[PDB]
């Protein structure tokens, strides 16, 4: 997701830049990132330890990389695996991170899914742009036809002289 | 730029932070140095003792996250509208100059 | 038209500033949500009373200190004069016939320390063990016998 | 004025279609990512595996 951020800032001194970022002009991926990160914050645990606090799963200070504490995670899991069982698995039927992630992904893959709707809108937009390209192409063809008529006229005038 | 000898209150979770009080408001001397007073003449600091009820603080933090993402979406669609308008202007003007 | 060139250039830089605003808002959102995750981690850890209070206080102090560090490094990065958490500024796109309607964006003072999260303390203060007449230490003095009487 | 007109007329809108194609490729990449998360979820959601005492 951090690799999807393409940006080249330009000061007023230099002219306009032709290069455009791959993921720019599009906020749906940012919404997906926010939703995924928020759902990653577990709060439906049956145990009092709703958060993964006791285990030792720590996100990075500036980014979402899990700066996992190997010795802390190891000492906690040798202390008790039951906390891990009751933390994220929960009941195992409906409660749990995996269940909601899978359900929302199954929603996304369908037509009602936000990613599917985004790509449908993308293809509709590019088809409208293809219609615009056809319009510009026929205008270019007409203008080139006039230019070639003028060029042949100039050739005829130079031949007369 | 002038240091004043004055009674300093306790500050921090442990209370060992020696928070200097200036103008009747206690400003944490730890972060007082290196901060521009012009932008924020009266910044908020950790008050005496502690502030309870963390639940409303977490609710405020998540509301801040929500309003920040809303502002980000507003900015996104705003410059998207600006970009499409300027692109339409550019292509219209180049078609016109090609025609002329 | 010569004004068209400068209008187009400033419109392009305004769009670039808007993109920079979006990216720095993403960065700020990432930072503040990392802080929120750490804070809820601390709250869950300190909810139980079995853990030592000194460790909880040390973790609270560390959370406050790197929150201050990240806030100050965010507030000392100002490129092209755009920044949210530091200054209040209004930016309006010029109406040079390039934009149908001019939109004005306000970047106000937005910080999480106003919410009072740093003000929180996990452990309530306990009265210190006081010893009466400890008789320890000294006081530095420079007084001396009077010059006139001694002379 | 042939060169100026040609340079203007070759690529007037192509950047937009290129951006749309890049967006579609990004959608495909994130789709592959979510499939690998499906695989991970299937691997871990098994509640019996935490009962291992070999």
């Amino acid at each position: 997701f951090s690799s999807l951020t393409k940006y080249t800032a330009v000061e007023p001194g230099e002219e306009a830049s032709d290069k455009n970022g791959a993921l720019l002009g599009d906020s749906v991926v940012r919404t997906i990132q926010t939703g995924i990160r928020a759902q990653f914050a577990n709060s439906g645990s049956n145990s009092a330890f709703k958060t993964m606090a006791e285990i030792g799963i720590t996100q990075d200070g500036t980014s979402g990389k899990l700066k996992i504490d190997d010795d802390k995670l190891t000492k906690v899991l040798k202390d008790n695996t039951a906390a891990a069982r009751e933390l994220l698995v929960g009941d195992g039927k409906e409660t749990g991170i995996t269940t909601k992630i899978a359900t929302e992904v199954k929603s996304y893959l369908a037509d009602d899914g936000i990613i599917d709707n985004a790509q449908d809108n993308v293809n509709a937009t590019l088809k409208s742009l293809t219609k615009q390209y056809l319009s510009v192409s026929n205008s270019i063809d007409e203008t080139v036809a006039r230019y070639k008529a003028q060029f042949t006229q100039l050739d005829t005038m130079m031949s007369k002289l | 730029g002038t240091s004043k000898t004055a009674l300093n209150k306790l500050g921090g979770a442990d209370g060992k932070t020696e928070v200097v009080s200036i103008g009747g408001k206690t400003y944490a001397a730890s972060k007082a140095e290196g901060h521009n007073f012009k932008a924020q003449p009266d910044l908020a600091e950790a008050a005496a003792t502690t502030t309870e009820n963390p639940l409303q603080k977490i609710d405020a933090a998540l509301a801040q996250v929500d309003t920040l993402r809303s502002d980000l979406g507003a900015v996104q669609n705003r410059f998207n509208s600006a970009i499409t308008n300027l692109g339409n202007t550019v292509n219209n003007l180049t078609s016109a100059r090609s025609r002329i | 038209f010569t004004a068209n060139i400068k209008g187009l250039t400033q419109a392009s830089r305004n769009a670039n500033d808007g993109i920079s605003i979006a990216q720095t808002t993403e960065g700020a959102l990432n930072e503040i949500n990392n802080n929120l995750q750490r804070v809820r981690e601390l709250a869950v850890q300190s909810a139980n009373s079995t853990n030592s209070q000194s460790d909880l206080d040390s973790i609270q102090a560390e959370i406050t200190q790197r929150l201050n560090e990240i806030d100050r490094v965010s507030g000392q990065t100002q490129f092209n004069g755009v920044k949210v958490l530091a200054q209040d500024n209004t930016l309006t796109i010029q109406v040079g016939a390039n934009d149908g309607e001019t939109i004005d964006i306000d970047l106000k003072q937005i910080n999480s320390q106003t919410l009072g999260l740093d003000t929180l303390n996990v452990q309530q203060k306990y009265k210190v063990s006081d010893t009466a007449a400890t008789v320890t230490g000294y006081a530095d003095t420079t007084i001396a016998l009077d010059n006139s009487t001694f002379k | 004025d042939l060169t100026k007109n040609e340079k203007g007329r070759l690529t007037p809108i192509t950047k937009q279609q290129s951006a749309n194609s890049a967006k579609l490729t990004a959608y495909g990449t994130l789709k592959s990512a979510l499939e690998k998360f499906q695989t991970a979820n299937t691997a871990l959601n098994k509640a019996d595996l935490f009962k291992s005492t070999v």
